[PDB]
RNA sequence: CUCUAACUAUAAAAAUCUCUCUUCUC
RNA sequence: ACCCACUCGGCACCUUACGAGAAAUCAAAGUCUUUGGGUUCUGGGGGGAGUAUGGUCGCAAGGCUGAAACUUAAAGGAAUUG
RNA sequence: UUCGGGUCUUGUAAUUGGAAUGAGUACAAUGUAAAUACCUUAACGAGGAACAACUGGAGGGCAAGUCUGGUGCCAGCAGCCG
């Protein structure tokens, strides 16, 4: 675990300099991420749960050659989710690369209220859907304490989200796991991508961090 | 809110739950009574309350 | 779009649309045609007793290879003749042709199961006593 | 099989049975 | 040779199995005691934390 | 050279009358019968058969008419058998 | 920032095909 | 009669997804889980079979209407690699 | 330095003892039209506490064995794949 990490991708340089307080200043400005050490540094306690190691095959002139596709979901149960599907000949290498991919694609979500807002919102803020292949997933907010009503895979996704309660409904052939997980992840990520009526005010568009701190990037 | 059926049946529910004491005396709001985490109702079993009062010494004994 | 009748005063056409579309799924059609009684030697019955004629051994299907010990039987409640499988390995010797046998369903709602073709019926009780009891030697056939 | 010829066989059977019925009456 | 006996014996392997007799079998506790004992076995007398629970492990 | 298989009071030697499809065969059995036999597994596509051969066939003790092939003789063992007299010799088969 | 041209020409015959299909987490 | 520019209507075409689907692809096969413009008609796994019979029209071939008993764990779509 | 304290905690012997009571008995009464049955309750009434928990399953769906012995596409199992 040699934390050398020469910083490519100027943002990461800033992350090394400690000039980014949180990934908020990333997500607020839609800053792309390429190095997983950044998401390692900002969110300190990612937990991963590999969902499936699907064997995948191809036909050459001499027999069948096989890889494995790992579908691993990452999160911290505090409003940060990510999904990584990645394939490799070795299972361990596949799962490590999937961890990297999922860590890169971390997505923040909008935990809302079923009604009569109280401390620490429990459910989502809006019914939200997603689609992958024919897997069409739907998430409807839940009264507090109703728990996560979902399929095993979606249930693990929601627990990694930190949402303690949400109703789900999926149509299509959810027998496949990669499509179901991707669609549910897209749906949970669309929560912010939906104008919630408690947000009339148009903000003054605070300067981007890598703009105000472009000096410290690209160490000559 | 303030619906007389709501105000009466929900208040009776709170009264029963605080008479049994599964719900705390601060969370009497008809909203906290929606999440109980089934362990709480187990905690008010006779054997559990005996052991917390003593007399039990490895609950199965009390059982 | 969605080319089904949709006016506020279109109850009849849509209801009869359903009334005609329901004739496609098999369970509903079987239920109302009454074919569970004319066909299906079990007259809507979960169980029925019959008298054995002989002990035929039915050949398995293609990928499997075995010769499963079944038994023919003529039922009493309607008189029709049918085969029935004998589970629980040590029980063909328990058949004793010309003895009453209580047949039940065979796990596939009147359809042949797995690798045993031409038969859809289990065997649970023979000579009053249970095949499961006979196979594990908890009770014996009185041998009337 | 090619459904054209299966239908042709079926119609041949129809013709034979209709001729039999006509001879019966 | 190819077959020791005549095929289709209708319950063959039953007759040729070697019979064995139940040993003394100390009475396992049943009911509440069974649940207590199993819980003690699994989670407070924890045996393998090396990843898999792998309980009832094959002796090897 | 394998030793020929004898009959053990429950199987008998038969002459293939004709060849039937789907693993069936008609066997003139040397007991005064024209029985019907099946291709026992472990032999289906591992040992081929045909019209005009000699096969050991095991009879089903509960169902008489049907029986199953067990072992066939390769133009040497069956002639030996007819030499001892395990089989009636009135059935003459020579190419 | 002015542009609308070049071309070739073969069909002989050829049907059929047995087992045995199964194993990825650290 | 052409050239230009504009417009109305039809057979169509090209680029593209920002929408759609399973995908081939579609500028409609979009405006669909953010499910609702009006409407008729079709289908519920595949064989049996568009077959049996009953009608019904026809000189005739046959057309329309149209199942079951039973059997089966697949048939099928699209693209991918050999 | 051979050790070896067992320095920190777990179980393994499945041996040994101090307490408790029900299921069955059963004086009596209560219960009941009469009654048993229930609630009490005298005296009994547990060591292997023989006062003995069966029913299904252990490749996948699906918690749980790639331990042992036997059969060797036979016996069979298998709701589907096998
Ligand atoms: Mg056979
Ligand atoms: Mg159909
Ligand atoms: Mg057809
Ligand atoms: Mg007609
Ligand atoms: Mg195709
Ligand atoms: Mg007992
Ligand atoms: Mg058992
Ligand atoms: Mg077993
Ligand atoms: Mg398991
Ligand atoms: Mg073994
Ligand atoms: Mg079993």
């Amino acid at each position: 675990e040699e934390k050398g990490w020469v910083p490519v991708t100027k943002l990461g340089r800033l992350v090394k300099a400690g000039k980014i307080s949180s990934i908020e200043e990333i997500f607020l400005h839609s800053l792309p991420v390429k190095e997983f050490q950044i998401i390692d540094q900002l969110l300190p306690n990612l937990k991963d749960e590999v969902m499936n190691i699907k064997p995948v095959q191809k036909q050459t002139r001499a027999g069948q050659r096989t890889r494995f596709k790992a579908v691993v979901v990452v999160g911290d149960s505090n409003g940060h989710v990510g999904l990584g599907i990645k394939t490799a000949k070795e299972v361990a290498g596949a799962i490590r690369a999937g961890i990297i991919i999922a860590k890169l694609s971390v997505i923040p979500i909008r935990r809302g209220y079923w009604g009569t807002n109280l401390g620490q919102p429990h459910s989502l803020a809006t019914k939200t859907s997603g689609k992958c292949g024919s897997v069409s997933v739907r998430l409807i907010p839940a009264p507090r304490g109703s728990g996560i009503v979902a399929s095993p895979a979606v249930k693990k996704l929601m627990q990694l989200a930190g949402v303690e309660d949400v109703y789900t409904s999926s149509t299509g052939s959810t027998r496949t796991l990669e499509n179901t997980l991707k669609a549910a992840f897209v749906a949970i990520g669309n929560t912010y991508g939906f104008l919630t009526p408690n947000l009339w005010e148009v903000q003054a568009l605070t300067p981007s961090p890598m703009d105000v701190y472009a000096d410290y990037a690209t160490a000559s | 809110e303030k619906d007389p059926k709501r105000l009466f049946e929900g208040n009776a529910l709170i009264r029963r739950l605080v008479r049994i004491g599964v719900l705390s005396e601060d969370k009497k709001k008809l909203d906290y009574v929606l999440a109980l985490k089934v362990e709480d109702f187990l905690e008010r079993r006779l054997q559990t309350q005996v052991y917390k009062l003593g007399l039990a010494k490895s609950v199965h004994h009390a059982r | 779009g969605k080319g089904k009748p949709r006016g506020l005063n279109s109850a009849r056409k849509l209801r009869v649309h359903r009334r005609n579309n329901r004739w496609a799924e098999t369970t509903y059609k079987k239920r109302l045609l009454g074919t569970a009684f004319k066909s299906s030697p079990f007259g809507g019955s979960s169980h029925a007793k019959g008298i054995v004629l002989e002990k035929i051994g039915i050949e398995s299907k293609q990928p499997n290879s075995a010769i499963r010990k079944c038994v023919r039987v003529q039922l009493i409640k309607n008189g029709k003749k049918v085969t029935a499988f004998v589970p629980n390995d040590g029980c063909l010797n328990f058949v004793d042709e010309n003895d009453e046998v209580l047949l039940a369903g065979f796990g596939r709602k009147g359809k042949a199961k797995g690798d045993i073709p031409g038969v859809r019926f289990k065997v649970v009780k023979v000579s009053g006593v249970s095949l499961l009891a006979l196979w594990k030697e908890k009770k014996e056939k009185p041998r009337s | 099989m090619r459904a054209k010829w299966r239908k042709k066989r079926t119609r041949r059977l129809k013709r034979k049975r209709r001729k039999v019925r006509a001879r019966s009456k | 040779g190819k077959v020791h006996g005549s095929l289709a014996r209708a319950g063959k392997v039953k007759s040729q199995t070697p019979k064995v007799e139940k040993q003394e079998k100390p009475k396992q506790p049943k009911g509440r005691a069974y649940k207590r004992l199993l819980y003690t076995r699994r989670f407070v007398n924890v045996t393998l934390t090396n990843g898999k629970r792998k309980m009832n492990p094959s002796p090897s | 050279k394998r030793e020929l298989i004898y009959k053990e009071e429950g199987q008998e030697y038969a002459q293939i009358t004709k060849m039937l499809g789907n693993g069936r065969v008609e066997a003139s059995c040397f007991d005064g019968n024209k029985r019907m036999a099946h291709i026992r597994g472990k032999l289906r596509k591992k040992v081929w058969m045909g019209q005009g051969d000699i096969i050991l066939v095991s009879l089903r003790d509960f169902q008489d008419d049907q029986c199953d092939v067990v072992h066939k003789y390769n133009l040497d063992e069956a002639r030996t058998l007819k030499n001892q007299g395990e089989l009636p010799e009135n059935a003459k088969i020579n190419e």
